[PDB]
């Protein structure tokens, strides 16, 4: 997360790290046995670790729980990333409370101006590079689909939404992928892709979550 | 070695962490990177001995 600050210890209890040797993407747990991604963070083993902090660290409080059916919307384009998302499914339920805890799903679409926050252990640097060992958090509001569709012509689904600022500076960034963006305690976003990161009139694109609501329940309610 | 060889490193627009080989042609050897896990090149391979065999001579 780029133009952030370090969360307070497990204040996300949604927040998941994906392995699959090394941290390569991030995630919410929407129920004690599924985790909701993005589908170009697919891999044929993953395993979740929940209630991390400092993935550097075996601090005590994580949780490492391997995927038992992992399913990419099929629908997912490659080449325009049209319908990014993927559930995950975990092959024993997560032990919720406290430091682990699900979120809630959309029971309406955000508007624009709506205030977010976006959370994960991806780049900090919008020039260099850099890796933060502990969670990163930034609160961003959603743009509308009029300045997300002039920031990237052409290329805008009525599947994504931008959320950022035009004037840069704040941003998601590489390693964040498939990470949550929180409003008003529901799920609106998956971070999904952009033209690099924190540049000014390029802020962030992600898979509108409420588009897939029904497909949701549906898939876990029948997996 | 394929035109491919050739092409410079690109972890395209996809902000994964993803973890793969190129060919740096500069420094004449096969090299780690990140890749986002979404529209990169052709100078990208799952495994340094796959990167090795195809752009360095295995
Ligand atoms: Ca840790």
């Amino acid at each position: 997360i780029v133009g952030g600050y370090t969360c307070a210890a497990n204040s996300i209890p949604y927040q998941v790290s994906l392995n699959s040797g090394s941290h390569f993407c991030g995630g919410s747990l929407i129920n004690s046995q599924w985790v909701v991604s993005a589908a170009h963070c697919y891999k044929s083993r993953i395993q979740v670790r929940l209630g991390e902090h400092n993935i550097d660290v075996l601090e005590g409080n994580e949780q490492f729980i391997n995927a038992a059916k992992i399913i990419t919307h099929p629908n997912f384009n490659g080449n325009t990333l049209d319908n990014d998302i993927m559930l995950i499914k975990l092959s024993s339920p997560a032990t919720l409370n406290s430091r682990v805890a699900t979120v809630s799903l959309p029971r309406s679409c955000a508007a624009a101006g709506t205030e977010c926050l976006i959370s994960g252990w991806g780049n900090t640097k919008s020039s260099g590079s850099s890796y933060p060992s502990l969670l990163q958090c930034l609160k961003a509001p959603v743009l509308s689909d009029s300045s997300c569709k002039s920031s990237y012509p052409g290329q805008i689904t009525g599947n994504m939404i931008c959320v950022g600022f035009l004037e840069g500076g704040k941003d998601s960034c590489q390693g964040d992928s498939g990470g949550p963006v929180v409003c008003n305690g529901q799920l609106q976003g998956i971070v999904s892709w952009g033209y690099g990161c924190a540049q000014k009139n390029k802020p962030g694109v992600y898979t509108k979550v409420c588009n897939y609501v029904n497909w949701i329940q549906q898939t876990i309610a029948a997996n | 070695k394929p035109d491919f060889c050739f092409l410079e490193e690109d972890p395209g627009i996809c902000r994964g962490y993803i973890t793969r080989y190129f060919y740096n042609n500069q420094t004449k050897q096969c090299e780690r990177f990140k890749y986002g896990g979404c529209l990169g090149n052709m100078n990208n391979f799952e495994t340094l001995e796959e990167c090795k065999n195809i752009c360095e001579d295995g």
